[PDB]
């Protein structure tokens, strides 16, 4: 699910031509505002996360009666730097980072049983308060026989620290997107970079016309279902009595 | 002919309910968000996104409707026989 | 003996009698040769 | 023959009214505010968002409606069966 | 207020409605374990 | 949940970029209007937070009988100051600010009992006169039975407090906010800053777009389902007659 | 399914030749801006394969009793560079690229069963967590009985390297479509070379003329059916029970 | 189903008189552009036998046990170049090209029987991968009974190759198409030669207009019916029961 940062950059070169970005206006070629393009592609990715699923992660948290609240940042979570104060109770999954849990999705005990997220009232509900924390209940320990849990969660790539030695290659960079959302990436880069430039009776909708395009593509890319689609078959017929 | 007849039209009607797609459901694209799938499919109450109203969102196949012709020719064609032979047989129903 | 053991193995569900179904569908089956062979048993014996 | 088919219907009725969505109750978003909807949820009177009239905002989902069809058919089968047979069996309905 | 008469203003909520299948398929299975007994029992219904 | 300041700072450089809040002329360079720039990103915040939930906080009240009016104030609060003319009865919860109380939800008393708020003639029903208080009448304290409350409430988080000497850095200031939000964020604050500058008939209605975009974002986010959401399956079987 | 890059050159003169990239504007006479022509001719095939099927590729995974995750990347596949940490067991197949799994559609073991994607509580379901990996749980290999499986997958196909001696001819690269989507390519082409150039009324709108041809033809080729289209005929009388 | 190239240049005149390509502005008579022409009205042609039918051909492949994917192309066709790697298999048919198929549409044994393509479940199915290549399953083989095969599928003609000594005459060349398509044709060549040019009001609309006239002769033709249409009519009275 990766692509070099030197293409995209080659390609962003034919629809950023028209400004300071990319070009001398001699011999045209790339500037040393990198950075600046680095940002936004970040963002770009973030939001492309937002619109699709694209992936999914996974932890395993270790109980402790008597705890009220977990939350689930990258302070807790083993391998990471072991704050003196906490206890690392996040002992497996993938490595968390700033903008890793977009929305926790499933919680699965040991026994393989599946617990309810903001289902009030339901027999042993799970509340996130702040939405990167489990509130646990005391009656989940009074009826809980887990000793573990493992979450699943909707995931967004962690992106890579550029630095001002590495101004050198830049080209290792990996963006990490299928090549569909690539072509998706692009319009949205060059609505974001050509909004603010141009007093010109046609040149000033450059912006909104490349903001409409990423909608269109968007929606082309959710009608041809490239991206991860669980649909449920519950049983029904091993409950006893449905047959 | 007369078995010819209703042996074909006997078996039309059973491929016509047979090849249907009953029991499968089929939802919109874009109506159920992730969280409010999961639900839906669990078996609790969910959400639905606005302008996308459930009596047309989802839809649950069903057999097929069969046309009135069929039931008339499979009569028409027991009458006949029955007429050719002579022998009622106190049948094309409850034996009494 | 085949031909006897297939038309006794539909009155009674069983072997080659019961239906192959998915997982997650019904595999319910009304006996209707059983059903009619009750009908008949003791209309049959009684005269004797 | 007709054991099969009396079979695979009655299964085919079973699966549409069991794989269905009955019991389950649907609200559109953002027709109700979060002290609404808990009142709603609680049992108590509530008031709902302009434009979203209840009888369109909530939905509860019931069994769906079996075609004209499936009766007939079973119908037809145990009639063929019993003419068949030749005892009526006293059936397909109060054994009286 | 003027633009919202009561009649779509208010609405007070009550039982929805069955669909005609839940009752057919009730007395269908009724009707077929009657046939497979054999005894009426004098049953769904009165029991006169 | 949890963003530099550092990073906001340097995406709202790309869409800044036609006004003074950011740029030179030459060699476009952040300004020190960063003051007035924060002002406005935690008006934005509270904004955000008043769209969505994004939190929810506890309290808990220790009861005194005869008793009136309780108020929630960060003066009767543990561990605030203790003002002399109050007695600081809140003894536990989420440190109290002045923007922390958007809206009272559930009150729960020590037995578990759930009472009712602002829904007249009910059995024991608790009214809030003025919003962040609550009035209790002397029917509670004849069938009350419980000495003390939980209250929850929809939250906003309290700025972090920034000076002059902490000019220097202002990077390590933390916005409070998911990602996705924080992409909304971006919009709602090039409009309020963008709306009052410009003569030209395209440079005249940035604002006005600015503020499109943000209403279709959040539009977005809310069809993309990225906030809580409670969803009530009560029992109804248990009250003894519905089996 | 190939064509020589040379025709596609010829032809692409007849709509760029009021531009740069083809023409001296004395002697109209192709540029030596073949390397651009080609990285956007490259994005424009990769389009149409996601519009149309036109492909579909096999592989041919050993399974290891333990394994849970599966990754189908071109550092696991037979004849490909074999990376010391990991085992190389994709071991038939077409060769893979970066770009080649669109995605995943149907997987049958080495007994002619066909299990499930990503259809959950069904018997044996498998599961993409990332899109270009298959997760695959313990009671698989509890009920599994099958050592192998193949996997059907969507393709898209690998660009042939450009080089600097390469330069010379560039005449015997080959693009990898049908005649067909040739038609369409030259439209998309096109437009994304025109977009970013001109300044008068009616010049202005060649990019947005072109984008509207090119829906045009992808829905006339759509009506014409000259893309693949499996359609599905069951059994549905073999599983006994019905006839 | 020939014209003369003669022809069509002359009346192609009385079209593109406006314009360079075929007139001196003084004593106004073809110019030698003629190759870029040629490359036009190929293309044209193609884009004809894509719309209608006009053409069908036929194949006969003799199968060979045990072979998994047979490619359609001119190095295994009898007649053909020998390459030396590959068995020559296709040993009766129209000559084949590079562009030559364009859809396969019906396969017949040599016992009379008519297999199914890309009818996924159906008793002995055939696969095309890559839409000029036939997958045959070890099933086929099987239960074939067939020794041999003849395919059928939608033609377009191979150009003819012009040369530089040929520059003498170029009117002996014969365009592959009916007279009707003919007057579409002209059409068509105009809009594509006539889009990039002119500069005033009423002169950049022409490439429009052209491109209207064309899609309106086209729909002409389709209602006056001037090309092949195959009707069915099954038997469905011998199978043994419907009678």
């Amino acid at each position: 699910t990766i692509q070099l940062k030197q293409v995209i950059d080659l390609l962003a070169e034919g629809e950023l031509s028209n400004i300071k970005y990319v070009n001398i206006d001699t011999g045209a070629l790339v500037l040393e505002r990198v950075p600046s393009l680095i940002r936004a592609i970040n963002l770009g990715v973030l939001d492309l996360h937002k619109r699709f699923l694209l992936k999914e992660g996974m932890l395993k948290i270790q109980l402790e009666e008597g705890r009220r609240l977990y939350p689930l940042r990258p302070a807790y979570q083993v391998g990471q730097k072991p704050k003196p104060g906490v206890p690392q109770f996040i002992t497996e999954g993938n490595k968390l980072g700033r903008q890793s849990i977009l929305k926790i999705e499933k919680i699965i005990g040991d026994n393989g049983v599946e617990y309810y997220l903001n289902d009030t009232w339901q027999p042993l509900n799970i509340t996130t308060p702040e939405f990167d924390v489990l509130e646990i209940s005391d009656e989940f320990y009074c009826h809980s026989s887990s000793k573990t849990l493992e979450v699943r969660y909707r995931r967004a790539p962690t992106p890579m620290k550029i630095c001002v030695d590495n101004l050198d290659s830049w080209g290792c960079i990996d963006i990490d997107l299928p090549y569909t959302h690539l072509q998706a990436l692009l319009y949205f880069v060059a609505s974001r970079c050509q909004t603010p430039i141009g007093f010109m009776e046609n040149t000033a909708q450059e912006g909104f016309n490349f903001s409409q395009k990423y909608e269109a593509e968007c929606a082309n890319l959710d009608a041809q279902n490239l991206r991860i689609d669980p649909v449920g078959n519950q049983d029904r017929f091993t409950r006893g009595g449905w047959v | 002919d007369n078995q010819r007849i209703i042996g074909a039209v006997t078996r039309g009607m059973i491929d016509t309910m047979a090849r249907s797609a009953n029991g499968q459901v089929g939802v919109m694209k874009g109506a159920l968000d992730v969280t409010n799938r999961r639900r839906f499919d669990r078996g609790e109450n969910y959400e639905f996104n606005p302008g996308a109203d459930p009596r047309a969102a989802v839809h649950m196949h069903t057999f097929p409707e069969i046309p009135q012709s069929a039931q008339y020719m499979i009569n028409l064609q027991q009458a006949e026989a029955e007429s050719m032979t002579g022998v009622k047989a106190f049948n094309a129903g409850i034996s009494g | 003996i085949t031909q006897i053991n297939r038309w006794l193995d539909y009155m009674h569900v069983r072997g080659e009698g019961k239906p192959k179904t998915e997982k997650g569908k019904s595999a319910v089956q009304p006996p209707t040769i059983r059903k009619q062979a009750e009908w008949r048993y003791s209309s049959l014996s009684e005269p004797f």
